[PDB]
């Protein structure tokens, strides 16, 4: 049976956000080119999905 | 003295020297991004931002 006590404070970390990330496909894909742009389109969704 | 121009971490062209005289910086990266549209809802108006 114990006889004393011992008040401990203990620390818990834990994430629950992360970097709200944005990559805009329009610069990343077809950087400068203003041909590129022309066969960027031909492909469809893959800059808006 | 030696350097003209100079690129960033991310491999692209930030800043050179003017080659004809002055000695003066470059161009910034310009303006861009993703724009979205904030109704209300058509129900209630049609306003738009």
């Amino acid at each position: 049976i114990p006889t004393n006590f011992s008040i401990s404070i203990t620390t818990e970390v834990m994430p629950v956000s992360m970097a709200k990330t944005s990559v805009d496909c329009n610069m990343y894909i077809c950087g400068d080119s203003t041909e590129c742009a022309n066969l960027l389109l031909q492909y469809g969704s893959f800059c808006t999905q | 003295p030696f350097q003209q121009f100079g690129r960033d971490v991310s491999d692209f062209t930030d800043s050179v020297r003017d080659p004809k005289t002055s000695e003066i910086l470059d161009i910034s990266p310009c303006a861009f991004g993703g724009v979205s549209v904030i109704t209300p809802g058509t129900n209630a108006s049609s306003e738009v931002a």
